């Protein structure tokens, strides 16, 4: 990082929308009843070109299918250059798709969480604990200056407090510089201690149905809605690939390349 | 230039003084004068023009003394006076344009015409009297190698520039730190901007620094310094760096912090005042250093506690803005102003005459690249020019 | 492309292996008898250790496993930045090493054949047919100015000549400016015309046991042996995999990153 | 400058010409010259500065006319001239230090010491003589505005500069071509390099350009151009544009093709020379471009085709060099050559007094600095401090 200087005359450069488009991949997340309703074999291939016709070279557009919010939610893995993600509404998750969001929208640096060694606190307001696996389902038992337990026994797992309860991911917040000793199940989960570094630009989240309750920060005061968070109205879900594929300019105008020098394992789809 | 400017001076002292009814002892040694330049004169041929489009004039002086024997001066002796008069008007008119449409790389400060180049020699002497106007008295210090001094009202020190540096930066251009600024003429608006309202600074303050180098050392200069940038107080899309796309600002204004303005020569600290608007003096400065501070209001209104969030989005950009004014300064060297008229005169000139781009001078005589380049020869042509200008303003 | 102008005394950076290992990552392939004589469930883990001991982040070195280089001829895929592929030496096969080679070690841009409609010539001897698949078998039938076969019968494909035979991966070079009708079997391989535009500077092939036999150049007055062609006599696996280990740094010198631009949206490794 | 320059002159000529039994009728004149300046000098102070580690030192002079009324000059003669002589000689080089040593970014070719600008007084100009030196001849001829000459022996007239252009490359810089050179003094030796031999060109010619721009026009002009640059024909290892990494250079040096120097003035063609090797004349030129070709050889030997295969890799690379070197020319303006000493004597004075740097030349006189940026104002003051340094080594 060093410091740019620029002049407020300079002449704006011909559209790069083209290039990007060239010079990038997509991909497209959906659910799997998407694809049921559809009853097609060839819709990718319909897709493709009709993307095509929108200037994406063919092969460029990756389409991905998930069972559903909280299957997809198992340590998802966003491949392509530009992520777009049509995630249902359901008015009994609205937390859990809050907790997609904010797991794919956001940046974090995560490091493992051994509890059954180590008893953790969150030092700030970014820090959080992300937990990941088929059934997660964690206690807390918040401890004091002799690590003994307010009102909970770090012996007895049933005094704990409740923060989740067969989960495929939740986001716990706990209160900061308070150590507690947590109760997962490990054989079914992994909990990472996380901090969000700022938000994820190459993922967008299209909410089809449905209204407003996206809140990918736990601060009480704050429900930001950012240009990644479209919301959709549909009752037929070509017609929900139609929107897509038709604004797929807009969609990509509100967003951005990642921007961010990783050190996990993931593969990616890129040209 | 000196003879030059004392032909000016003559005959506009006969264009005042020489009036109907007045006393011949309100006019005797301007007469006598009149009279020397007309003997000076005559017997000589000059030649004017030749460069661009404008027309080649030739000058020819047998002119007769005026009288010196009325008491008071009457119709027939001004129209006699005024003939001459006249034609010597027009052609110290034409030598200043002459003059004003050349320059020379290595001997600028040297006439260039040949028509003033002639006028430069012992025998024309003679003409030279009073030389009071400021320009031509810094023309003679300068010829006798002493400090020379020019008043400019808002003086155009700074060449124009509107840019910005990003200290903080990503490719979405929603987490910015940095300053943006906008130095005219005598001008310098700055602002710094913290998208983040410095949430995450060590003593949650950003800092935030500005230094402008002047191309000429500036003295005895007035400042007047306001804790506000108008300029950069308002939302606006700007273009990237590189051009290749644009980004948002969104400013939402605080007080600066431990405002710093130190007034530099040589890289010394000549002056400097801390947390101090309105009006201030810098006496003598090459370069103005304004280091300010945004500072988080450590108590905030439910209101503002709104515009700042903890983390992104950042909906609303912090702005901490400082503006300088220099209503007046000295300059050792010639610089345009608000006031005089003379780069106006010498652009006029060389406009009307279409003269081709010389080797010293930008094209067009803009005055941003003159004084972005202000180089030794260039301020000799410009000082040269100048003073011509003057002269001619004296008639024309 | 621009003119790059610099000066010749430019004062030379610190060592970039840190960073470079820090945001690149490194493919390892090797045969699947690697694996079977190493008989270790968990080699893999303790090649990334030794690795990150190297200097590379943990989860940046892959291992890739294949069946032999019959096997990995057909269309291999190369994910890292930098890939190194461990090619056991058979003395029966070098025309099959020397064509693995040549595949991956030059980069190609090819095009699709109908060797069913038109004829094809090769324009210069940058030009090759590359076939890949389950098994190739081309016979070729070269024609003269009237467009008839030369020593053999166009309608007949019995009287063609024959160039390759249950091939997996087979590359084809013709006398160039002769147009050829060219008998392969599309139903289980693929021919594509293909043209060599320069070194792939990112694989190297370090050749287990054997002599140099490698030739990735048609032309007979060749056989360069270039820097990322190594050889290493073996007896033990553990062996070759300690020394690809210990002399990473090397093998990273020897290779430098891809450079091209690439039209086609394919699936790779990229921290 | 010409009254210091008189003075050393007629020191000088007192030196070489009172010799002890030499007939009067050989000295008569310079004996009359000699006691004007005596007569002139007498009764004056002067006060050479205290710039930098330079002393201050004062200057009497009251001395006694030397002699006439001898036929052939004997010992006691000789003798009192030499104090006379010994006395004004320490003063003169004492003065012309004191000159050398300072300078203005403003009026630069005026005397800037104290002692020099007394000597330019009307009273001075009686000592006035001979002005035959061609550094003194400029100096008068550059007073008048006239066209000026100066001869240079290997004019040092291109700054230091080893640089190469890659107009094909790659991060593994395997097949590589462009153009790398050195231009220092009054040499230029250019090499285009080809890793592929021209095996894909056009016509297997691959065509390599350099463009020179001389920062003063040179005339009369006499260059020897040879076909092969020795400094590029051997194996390198050169680092890369940005010093990210290094590329290897492994040179097999090809005949230039098609060979084309062109010497251009104001972009004008103003001499040509095609195929040419040995002496050529460039009569007025300010630029040179030097276009050359690597030509694939259409039949080569075994050994030869070895070198060059039809695709990568490249390991032995065709270049085509080009030496040119400027053995004498002239410029109108004062530069640093191999034959004179005026460059070295003014470092030299600087560096032994540690004179500070000052506002014109880089620190340390460096030429390469000094030429690359030779701007007016360098031009002015580095002719009069040339031309001091050239009136001191008359005498020191
Ligand atoms: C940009 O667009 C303009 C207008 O069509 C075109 O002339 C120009 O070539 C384009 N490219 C660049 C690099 O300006
Ligand atoms: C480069 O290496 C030098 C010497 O080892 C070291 O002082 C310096 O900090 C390193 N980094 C940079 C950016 O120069
Ligand atoms: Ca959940
Ligand atoms: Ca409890
Ligand atoms: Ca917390
Ligand atoms: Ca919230
Ligand atoms: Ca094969
Ligand atoms: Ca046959
Ligand atoms: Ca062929
Ligand atoms: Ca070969
Ligand atoms: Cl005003
Ligand atoms: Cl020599
Ligand atoms: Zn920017
Ligand atoms: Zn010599
Ligand atoms: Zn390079």
């Amino acid at each position: 990082n060093l410091p740019i200087t620029g002049s407020m005359d300079t002449a704006y450069a011909n559209s790069t929308q083209e290039e990007t488009f060239l010079t990038s991949t997509l991909c497209l997340y959906y659910p799997t009843e998407a694809a049921t309703e559809i009853n097609d074999n060839s819709w990718k291939d319909t897709l493709s070109q009709l993307f095509l016709t929108k200037g994406w070279p063919t092969g460029s557009v990756y389409f991905k299918e998930y069972t559903d919010i909280a299957s997809f939610s198992v340590d998802p893995q966003l491949y392509c250059d530009y992520n777009v993600v049509l995630m249902k509404y359901d008015a009994t998750l609205q937390l859990d798709m809050s907790e997609l969001a904010d797991l794919i929208l956001n940046e974090w640096l995560c490091n493992p969480m051994d509890i059954t060694l180590y008893y953790y606190q969150q030092t700030d307001e970014a820090n959080k604990w992300i937990s990941m696996g088929s059934s997660c389902t964690i206690k807390v038992c918040p401890l004091n200056t002799q690590t003994l337990g307010i009102g909970c026994l770090t012996t007895d797992t049933a005094t704990f407090e409740e923060v989740a309860t067969a989960e495929k991911l939740v986001i716990t917040d706990v209160v900061d510089g308070v150590n507690h000793k947590l109760d997962v199940t490990t054989a079914t989960c992994t909990i990472r201690n996380c901090k969000k570094l700022g938000p994820r630009e190459n993922v967008a989240v299209i909410q089809v149905g449905g209204s407003d309750v996206l809140d990918i920060t736990a601060d009480p005061t704050t429900a930001p809605q950012t240009e990644r968070m479209m919301r959709i109205n549909w009752k037929k879900w070509w017609q929900v690939f139609y929107t897509v594929v038709d604004y797929v300019n807009q969609i990509i105008q509100a967003m951005s390349k990642r921007s961010r020098s990783l050190n996990s394992a993931a593969f990616y789809y890129r040209i | 230039m000196d003879v030059l400017y004392s032909l000016s001076k003559t005959l506009k002292d006969a264009r005042d003084k020489i009036v109907e009814g007045t006393l011949y002892s309100n006019v005797s040694d301007l007469i006598q004068q009149f009279n020397q330049m007309i003997i000076t004169m005559n017997g000589n041929e000059f030649q004017t023009g030749g460069i661009g489009n404008l027309p080649i004039r030739n000058w020819n002086f047998d002119f007769g003394l005026l009288g010196t024997t009325l008491l008071n001066l009457d119709a027939n002796y001004v129209e006699t006076a005024r003939n001459t008069i006249d034609y010597f008007v027009d052609f110290v008119d034409n030598v200043c344009m002459d003059e004003m449409v050349r320059e020379s790389q290595r001997n600028g400060i040297a006439p260039q015409s040949d028509s003033l180049r002639k006028l430069s020699g012992i025998k024309f002497k003679r003409i030279n009297f009073d030389n009071s106007s400021e320009y031509i008295e810094n023309w003679n210090l300068q010829n006798r190698r002493q400090r020379t001094g020019f008043t400019f009202h808002k003086p155009n020190i700074f060449p124009y520039s509107a840019s910005f540096t990003l200290n903080r930066s990503q490719p979405a251009h929603d987490n910015l730190m940095g300053t943006m600024w906008l130095n005219a003429g005598s001008e310098i608006q700055v602002a710094g901007f913290d998208y983040s309202c410095a949430i995450n600074a060590p003593a949650n303050i950003q800092q935030f620094e500005h230094i402008v180098q002047l191309r000429r050392v500036l003295t005895t200069a007035t400042i007047t310094l306001l804790p506000d940038a108008e300029r950069f107080s308002f939302p606006r899309v700007i273009n990237s760096a590189d051009g290749a796309t644009t980004w948002y600002f969104n400013p939402v204004i605080l007080r600066p912090n431990n405002v710093e303005v130190e007034f530099l020569l040589n890289g010394q600290i000549i002056n400097t005042y801390q947390a101090r608007f309105g009006t201030i003096i810098a006496r003598n400065f090459d370069t103005i250093r304004l280091s300010f501070q945004l500072m988080r209001p450590p108590n905030m209104t439910p209101a503002v506690a709104a515009l700042f969030p903890n983390a992104q989005p950042f909906e609303h950009h912090a702005t901490v803005g400082l503006t300088l004014r220099i209503e007046s300064a000295v300059c050792e060297s010639v610089l345009a102003d608000a006031s005089k008229t003379m780069l106006a005169n010498v652009t006029s000139v060389r406009q009307e005459y279409a003269i081709p781009v010389g080797p010293v001078f930008p094209p067009g005589m803009n005055w941003t690249d003159l004084i972005t380049n202000y180089s030794p020869s260039r301020e000799d042509n410009l000082q040269r020019v100048f003073t011509v200008a003057s002269i001619r303003s004296m008639l024309v």
